């Protein structure tokens, strides 16, 4: 019962570490969204960046 | 034209002197505050997203 505890907690934590990771209100390892994408050129390119979700 | 009452070469000297005086401003702005965004007046979206962040 107290290494289940224990395995309880750890998950928990993961479960916070991974819900927190935003920067100005997106996250690309929550799994909100599948991709983000950021201008890479002057005529509207865009830099795909994939979800990997954790 | 050989005018006594007007000079235009003045006046486009006065306009690229005034234009050089405001870039200076804006770098000086720029050194003192040690931000390229210092205010909303500079850049309100990534001005106001670094000030919630």
């Amino acid at each position: 019962n107290a290494l289940k505890s224990d395995f309880d907690s750890l998950r928990d934590q993961i479960e916070k570490a991974a819900t927190n990771a935003k920067f100005n209100g997106v996250s690309i390892a929550d799994g909100s969204t599948t991709k983000l994408t950021f201008l890479a050129n002057s005529d509207g390119s865009g830099f795909t960046v994939n979800a990997k979700t954790i | 034209l050989n005018s006594i009452n007007t000079n235009a070469g003045a006046m486009i000297a006065l306009q690229n002197l005034n234009g050089t005086n405001s870039e200076l401003t804006t770098v000086q702005q720029r050194i003192n505050t040690g931000k390229k965004i210092a205010s909303a007046k500079d850049n309100g979206a990534i001005w106001a997203t670094a000030k919630n962040q």
